[PDB]
C-alpha cells in the first residue's frame, strides 16, 4: 500500500 | 478521519506520521514540537492487550507529509528514534488514563512543511478549553468505521461538556481527559478514527494567533457514532511531566 | 520554540486557511 521509502532510512 | 476534508498544503505543518519500518505501515500520528521532539499518545507506542511494546528501531517518523502512501520526494523527512518516553502513569490497564509519550529524534530541518506547533501554557488552556470551542483534528486514518485517505484529512469538532462526556460511556473518565465531537442534534458530523490516534487536536489562540496543541488522539467507541465522542489526552494536565521529560533527556 | 504555531504558508504570510475562522467563530 505504501510507496517503498528509501533504503537509507531503513539502515 | 470522518467527515473531514482534504488539508490544504502546509496546513498542519506539525503533522507527524509513526510508520512502522517492518512491515511498512502506519501506527499512528504524532505532532512535532521543537526540532527534536515528537509528542504522540503513549497506546501508539504501549498497549500490552495487544501484545504491542514497540522499541525505537521499529519505528521510524515522517514528518512534512501530506499524502498517506506516498514518498514524498524533496519535502518529507524521516527520523529514527534515539529514545521513547511513555508517562510512568500511563494507564493501559484500565481507561488509558495519561495518554501519553514523547519520542526524541538528529534534529529536523524546518521548511515550509516542517514546522512546530506550541504547547499551552495555563493560561490559554483555560481559556480555550471551554465546552462549544472548536478545535481541530489531523490525521492519515480511517475515513469510516466500517475507506482510507489519499491526502492528510482535517476536521474541527466541538469540545463537550464534561458531564455529557462522561455520560456517553462506560468508561471511567479523568481530569486528564477531554472530549469532542458534535452532538446527535447538532446535524453535524466528525470524528478520528482508526490511524488517527496520537495525531494532535489544536486550536488557534485568538489571544496571540499561534496554534496550541490541546489535546492528543486518544480513544473512542467505534468512530463517529452518534452520541459517542472522542477523547483527548489533556495536553495542559500533563505538562510538567512533559517538561521533566525534554530539560532532563533533552 | 520562540516561533512555535506560526505556519510558514498561513501565518507567516498573513493567509487564512479554509476553516480556522470556523475555530475563530467558536471562541466565544
Ligand atoms: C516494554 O518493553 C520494555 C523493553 O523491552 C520492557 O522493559 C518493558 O517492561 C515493557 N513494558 C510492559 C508494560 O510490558
Ligand atoms: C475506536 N478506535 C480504535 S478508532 O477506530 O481509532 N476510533 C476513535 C475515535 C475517536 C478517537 Cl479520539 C480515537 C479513536
Ligand atoms: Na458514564
Ligand atoms: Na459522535
Amino acid at each position: 500500500d505504501f510507496e517503498e521509502i528509501p533504503e537509507e532510512y531503513l539502515q | 478521519i470522518v467527515e473531514g476534508s482534504d488539508a490544504e498544503i502546509g496546513m498542519s505543518p506539525w503533522q507527524v506520521m509513526l510508520f512502522r519500518k517492518s512491515p511498512q505501515e502506519l501506527l499512528c500520528g504524532a505532532s512535532l514540537i521543537s526540532d527534536r521532539w515528537v509528542l504522540t499518545a503513549a497506546h501508539c507506542l504501549l498497549y500490552p492487550p495487544w501484545d504491542k511494546n514497540f522499541t525505537e528501531n521499529d519505528l521510524l517518523v515522517r514528518i512534512g507529509k501530506h499524502s498517506r502512501t506516498r514518498y514524498e520526494r524533496n519535502i518529507e523527512k524521516i527520523s529514527m528514534l534515539e529514545k521513547i518516553y511513555i508517562h510512568p502513569r500511563y494507564n493501559w490497564r484500565e481507561n488509558l488514563d495519561r495518554d501519553i509519550a514523547l519520542m526524541k529524534l538528529k534534529p529536523v530541518a524546518f521548511s515550509d512543511y516542517i514546522h512546530p506547533v506550541c504547547l499551552p501554557d495555563r493560561e490559554t488552556a483555560a481559556s480555550l478549553l471551554q465546552a462549544g470551542y472548536k478545535g481541530r483534528v489531523t490525521g492519515w486514518g480511517n475515513l469510516k468505521e466500517t475507506g482510507q485517505p489519499s491526502v492528510l484529512q482535517v476536521v474541527n469538532l466541538p469540545i463537550v461538556e464534561r458531564p455529557v462526556c462522561k455520560d456517553s460511556t462506560r468508561i471511567r473518565i479523568t481530569d486528564n481527559m477531554f472530549c469532542a465531537g458534535y452532538k446527535p442534534d447538532e446535524g453535524k458530523r466528525g470524528d478520528a478514527c482508526e490511524g488517527d490516534s496520537g495525531g494532535p487536536f489544536v486550536m488557534k489562540s485568538p489571544f496571540n494567533n499561534r496554534w496550541y496543541q490541546m489535546g492528543i488522539v486518544s480513544w473512542g467507541e467505534g468512530c463517529d457514532r452518534d452520541g459517542k465522542y472522542g477523547f483527548y489526552t489533556h495536553v495542559f494536565r500533563l505538562k510538567k511531566w512533559i517538561q521533566k521529560v525534554i530539560d532532563q533527556f533533552g | 520554540e520562540a516561533d512555535c504555531g506560526l505556519r510558514p504558508l498561513f501565518e507567516k504570510k498573513s493567509l487564512e486557511d479554509k476553516t480556522e475562522r470556523e475555530l475563530l467563530e467558536s471562541y466565544i
